[PDB]
């Protein structure tokens, strides 16, 4: 099941779960500089792509 | 459980920014024709037989 | 002590409810304009009052954003408004006035 | 005195129609982004 | 991350993207960017008018005509520029009123140069309205420039030196066009210093209480609200351009300037009528002029008149009422300014004129001292 | 100069090729639409008119 | 407001008084010279002319 994996597989698999998906976030401590959720959410895609 | 139109639009057009932008530029092209076509059709139906486009047929010769 | 200084409180309770910062769950000292004297007084607050002051202000800026207020049950009662900052603030001013009196000797 | 009279009204109609579309859509984008904040909930849990 | 380290995009980042801003600033905080937009519109429409306008009395009236009839889409450019100037003054007056109601004037540096930004815009729109060279343009230009003749000893010299003659004529129209061209760029430079001092502290907010405990990034929250606001700014402009272009303009300006007779009743544009009323409220030359200057320079000494221990009027009912009596009083002075010096408009103009200066200098300062004592501090 | 020719860099080229050819469609279509280039816009069926 | 009235502040006033009255001579003379104010410049002997 590993040797099947090549670069095309990770791109397809990662986009399926990561690209343009709503993440869950949890913060604890001195997190004033923790980016706002909309900024986090916009980091889940690239306008160049 | 066939995905609705909004879901099939996302999967095919919107997920990639490039295709998202392509259909904005194409959407602008076809929106421009139908908007100026329909809009001008309203402006003159209100003002029917009031301006030169309508009375052009009298003074042809 | 008397009935005349009691309707005096009645018009101060009136102005209090009209001012309406109690509608955001706030206390009078939460609304003081921060100058150098006030910033010092806030610096001197113990941890519990500082943290309480932070949350009440945060809760109010949240409400102000939504143009909402708290239920009447949760408004700050004029009777229970702790002037927690004026003791610290009055000592800050007292120290500053002392410096100013020395500065002209 | 105003030869542009008819043309300005035709434009005025197009301006009203586009605004009737764009104002609620842009309003919707504002509300979309801001919804993260408008429904946020706060809790204060100090040590005792 | 290049957005934070490129020396050019660094200054953009710290001003429009990652700038901390309060989470609760209302629509009254939208007018800062609408002023910038208004300025940009007046640059662009202004620039494209200057490519077809000529600056001499013989054809200055005709070149504007030439724009509204012959050049492609110049009539719309011209009404955008004319009505854009009026939208500029709407935004200016909301901007200032926001600052007074919510106490933003305590930012002395930002505020005190804001006053300078008000004067230079007035000086611009003044020297813009002269350029079409209509009747109102000419005699409105005559009344204003003669205000300097009231200065003792050196009055007449400054007027004739400004004029380049013995009355407003060809020499004035040429230099006024040069001044009207260059001032909006000076404005943009000072508006940049406006922001520089502002970012030193960040924005105030409706409550007058520090928002450090609860800030949000400017992007995407206030980028989108500023877009929405701008789209409502375009709406206001285009309704005036495309459905009522001559509502604010006076008809008399559509007759070429005549240096030999006046109209029976002259009225400035709406955005100067409140101040013209103050001028006429005094039967003295130098008195009327000084009362006119202090009418606007009163803003410079608002911060010295702050008596409240609270910053915003949100929690000060007694100051709220005096604030709205000032808007009504200013709305009254605007009405008088648009009416002829005749009974009873004269005496009304004087009572509203005292009420203006009485509110700012007496009633509002002492009103803040009362409500401090009502709150026991 | 020739750091950028080897196995990995030709893989990156082939990964971003489908995207760049689409941004060329955005620009090209965007250039036609903005300038009203009539030589192209005649064969597309619906916009023909005015 | 009245921080600045006491023994030390009246001493500072009297220390800088000779200087400020000289900068008023610079400004006043500088204003006459720049604007060519003839009402003053007639009594001074040498500049009389042209
Ligand atoms: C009009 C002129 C248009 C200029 C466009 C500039 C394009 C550009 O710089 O490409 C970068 C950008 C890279 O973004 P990315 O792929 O998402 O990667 C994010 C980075 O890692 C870095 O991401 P990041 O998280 O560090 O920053 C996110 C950033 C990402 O967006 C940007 O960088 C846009 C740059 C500002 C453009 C200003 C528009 C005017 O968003 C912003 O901060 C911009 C907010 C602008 C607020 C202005 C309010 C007024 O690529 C594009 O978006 C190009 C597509 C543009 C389509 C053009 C239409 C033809
Ligand atoms: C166009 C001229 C409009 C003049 C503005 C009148 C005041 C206003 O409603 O501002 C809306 C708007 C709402 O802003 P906001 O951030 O939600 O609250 C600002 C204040 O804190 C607002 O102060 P507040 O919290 O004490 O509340 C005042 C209240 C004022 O509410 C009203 O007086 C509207 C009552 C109309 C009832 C429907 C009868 C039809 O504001 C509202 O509830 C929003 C207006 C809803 C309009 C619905 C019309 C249907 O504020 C502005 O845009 C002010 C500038 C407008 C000048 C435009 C002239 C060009
Ligand atoms: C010169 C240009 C001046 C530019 C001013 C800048 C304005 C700005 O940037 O902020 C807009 C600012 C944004 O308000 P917001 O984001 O909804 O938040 C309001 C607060 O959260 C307040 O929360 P809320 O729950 O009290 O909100 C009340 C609700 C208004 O409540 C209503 O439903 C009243 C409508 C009665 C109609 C009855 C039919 C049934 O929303 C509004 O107050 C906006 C009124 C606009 C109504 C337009 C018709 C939709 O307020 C507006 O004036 C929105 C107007 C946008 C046009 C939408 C047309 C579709
Ligand atoms: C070098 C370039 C400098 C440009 C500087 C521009 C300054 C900004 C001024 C903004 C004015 C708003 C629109 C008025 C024109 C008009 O009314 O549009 C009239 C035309 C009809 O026209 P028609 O029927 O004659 O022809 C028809 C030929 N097919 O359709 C419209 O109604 C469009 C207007 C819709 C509503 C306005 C929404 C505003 C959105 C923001 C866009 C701003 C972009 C800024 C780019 C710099
Ligand atoms: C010098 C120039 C003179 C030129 C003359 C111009 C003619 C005047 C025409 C009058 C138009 C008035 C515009 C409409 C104002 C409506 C305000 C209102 O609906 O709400 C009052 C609001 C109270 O809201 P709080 O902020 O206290 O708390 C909210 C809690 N939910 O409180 C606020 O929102 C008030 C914020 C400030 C309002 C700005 C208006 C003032 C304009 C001129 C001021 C110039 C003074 C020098
Ligand atoms: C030589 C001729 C060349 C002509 C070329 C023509 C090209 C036309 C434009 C096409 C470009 C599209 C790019 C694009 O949409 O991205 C920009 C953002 C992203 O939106 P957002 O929904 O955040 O993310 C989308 C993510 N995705 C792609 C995975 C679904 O989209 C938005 O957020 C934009 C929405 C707001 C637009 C308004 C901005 C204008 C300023 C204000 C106007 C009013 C007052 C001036
Ligand atoms: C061409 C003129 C001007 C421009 C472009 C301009 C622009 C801006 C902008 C963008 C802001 C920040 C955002 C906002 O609060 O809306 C601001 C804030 C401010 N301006 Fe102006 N302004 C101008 C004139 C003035 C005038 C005439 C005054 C006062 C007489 C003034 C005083 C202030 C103050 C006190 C603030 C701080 C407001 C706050 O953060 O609460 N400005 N200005
Ligand atoms: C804040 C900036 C500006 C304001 C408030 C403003 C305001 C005005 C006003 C009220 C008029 C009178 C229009 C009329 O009565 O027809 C005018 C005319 C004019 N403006 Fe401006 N202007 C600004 C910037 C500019 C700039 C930057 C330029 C040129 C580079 C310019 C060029 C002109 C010209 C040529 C005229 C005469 C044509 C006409 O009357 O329409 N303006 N301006
Ligand atoms: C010609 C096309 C210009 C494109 C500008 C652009 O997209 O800016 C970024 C944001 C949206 O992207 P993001 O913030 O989600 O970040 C995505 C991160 N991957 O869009 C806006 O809200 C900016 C408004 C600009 C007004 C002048
Ligand atoms: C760089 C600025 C381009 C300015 C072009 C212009 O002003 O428009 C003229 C033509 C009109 O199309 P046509 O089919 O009439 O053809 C008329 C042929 N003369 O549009 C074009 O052909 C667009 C070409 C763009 C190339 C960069
Ligand atoms: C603020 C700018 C001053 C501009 C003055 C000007 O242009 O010069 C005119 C007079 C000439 O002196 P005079 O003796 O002819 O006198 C002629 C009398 N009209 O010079 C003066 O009187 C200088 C006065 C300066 C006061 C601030
Ligand atoms: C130069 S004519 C003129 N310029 C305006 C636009 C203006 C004046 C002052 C400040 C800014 C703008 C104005 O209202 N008038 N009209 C007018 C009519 C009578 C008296 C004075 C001016
Ligand atoms: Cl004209």
């Amino acid at each position: 099941r590993i040797a099947e994996v090549d670069a095309r597989v990770v791109r397809e698999v990662c986009s399926k779960y990561f690209y343009d998906q709503c993440p869950a976030v949890a913060g604890f401590g001195p997190i004033e500089q923790l980016p706002d959720y909309n900024r986090i959410r916009s980091g889940m895609f690239w306008l160049r792509f | 459980v066939a995905p609705t139109l909004t879901a099939r639009l996302y999967s095919l057009l919107f997920r990639r920014t490039s295709t998202f932008a392509l259909t904005i530029v194409v959407g602008a092209l076809f929106f421009e024709r139908a908007f100026d076509q329909g809009a001008d059709a309203i402006y003159e139906h209100i003002n029917e037989g009031k301006l030169w486009k309508h009375i052009k047929h009298k003074y042809e010769n | 002590v008397s009935a005349s200084s009691r309707w005096l409180e009645g018009i101060r309770k009136w102005y209090y409810n009209a001012a309406g910062f109690n509608k955001l769950g706030l206390m009078r000292d939460d609304t003081i304009h921060e100058n150098d004297d006030v910033k010092e007084a806030i610096r001197r607050l113990p941890e519990n009052l500082y943290n309480d002051r932070v949350f009440r202000i945060k809760r109010a800026l949240d409400l102000s954003m939504r143009q909402q207020i708290l239920p009447k049950e949760q408004w700050t009662k004029y009777e229970e408004d702790k002037s927690y900052l004026e003791p610290y603030l009055k000592e800050v001013i007292r120290e500053r006035k002392e410096r100013e009196e020395w500065a002209k000797k | 005195a105003e030869p542009e009279h008819d043309h300005r009204k035709r434009m005025g109609l197009k301006m009203l129609l586009m605004m009737g579309l764009l104002l609620p859509l842009v309003y919707a984008m504002k509300r979309h982004k801001w919804s993260v904040l408008k429904s946020r909930k706060l809790a204060y849990r100090p040590p005792k | 991350n290049i957005r934070k380290s490129h020396p050019l995009m660094k200054i953009v980042n710290n001003a429009f993207i990652d700038l901390p801003a309060p989470s609760n600033i209302s629509s009254w905080w939208n007018f800062g960017s609408l002023l910038g937009i208004c300025l940009i519109l007046q640059i662009l429409t202004g620039l494209f008018l200057a490519m077809h306008y000529t600056s001499d009395t013989t054809t200055a009236f005709s070149s504007v005509t030439h724009i509204c009839r012959d050049v492609n889409y110049g009539w719309i450019i011209r009404y955008m520029h004319a009505n854009g100037a009026s939208m500029f003054f709407i935004c200016l007056y909301m901007h200032v009123g926001r600052g007074l109601y919510y106490g933003s004037y305590t930012f002395l540096e930002t505020w005190n140069i804001g006053v300078i930004l008000l004067l230079t815009v007035m000086a611009t729109a003044f020297m813009g309205y002269v350029l079409p060279w209509g009747q109102m343009s000419f005699w409105g230009a005559t009344v204003i420039t003669n205000l300097l003749s009231a200065i003792p000893y050196i009055g007449t010299n400054l007027v004739e030196w400004i004029w380049g003659g013995f009355s407003v004529d060809k020499a004035t129209l040429t230099r006024f066009f040069a001044f009207h061209f260059i001032l909006p760029f000076i404005i943009m430079a000072i508006a940049m210093v406006h922001l520089l001092f502002l970012h030193e502290t960040g924005s105030n907010n409706p409550t007058g209480i520090s928002s450090d405990v609860d800030k949000i990034p400017f992007h995407p929250y206030y980028t989108i609200k500023d877009i929405l606001g701008a789209l409502l700014l375009i709406l206001a402009l285009m309704l005036l351009v495309l459905f009522a272009p001559d509502l604010l303009g006076d008809p008399d300006n559509y007759t070429p300037a005549n240096p030999l007779n006046t109209p029976p009743h002259i009225k400035p544009e709406w955005y100067f009528l409140f101040a013209y009323a103050i001028l006429r409220s005094i039967p003295n030359k130098l008195g009327g002029v000084l009362a006119l200057a202090f009418s606007i320079l009163i803003l410079a000494l608002i911060p010295l008149l702050h008596t409240s221990k609270q910053r915003s009027m949100m929690f000060r009912p007694l100051s709220q009422c005096l604030f709205w009596a000032l808007v009504a009083d200013l709305l009254t002075l605007t009405w008088i300014g648009g009416q002829p010096v005749e009974h009873p408009y004269i005496t009304i103009g004087q009572l509203a004129s005292v009420l203006y200066f009485l509110l700012i200098l007496v009633l509002m300062p002492t009103a803040g001292t009362i409500e401090n004592k009502l709150l026991k501090w | 100069l020739t750091r950028f020719l080897g196995p990995r860099y030709r893989q990156l080229a082939r990964n971003w090729v489908p995207t760049a050819s689409l941004w060329g469609a955005v620009g090209a279509v965007g250039l036609v639409w903005a300038t009203d280039w009539r030589l192209i816009l005649d064969w597309v069926p619906y916009i023909n008119g005015k």
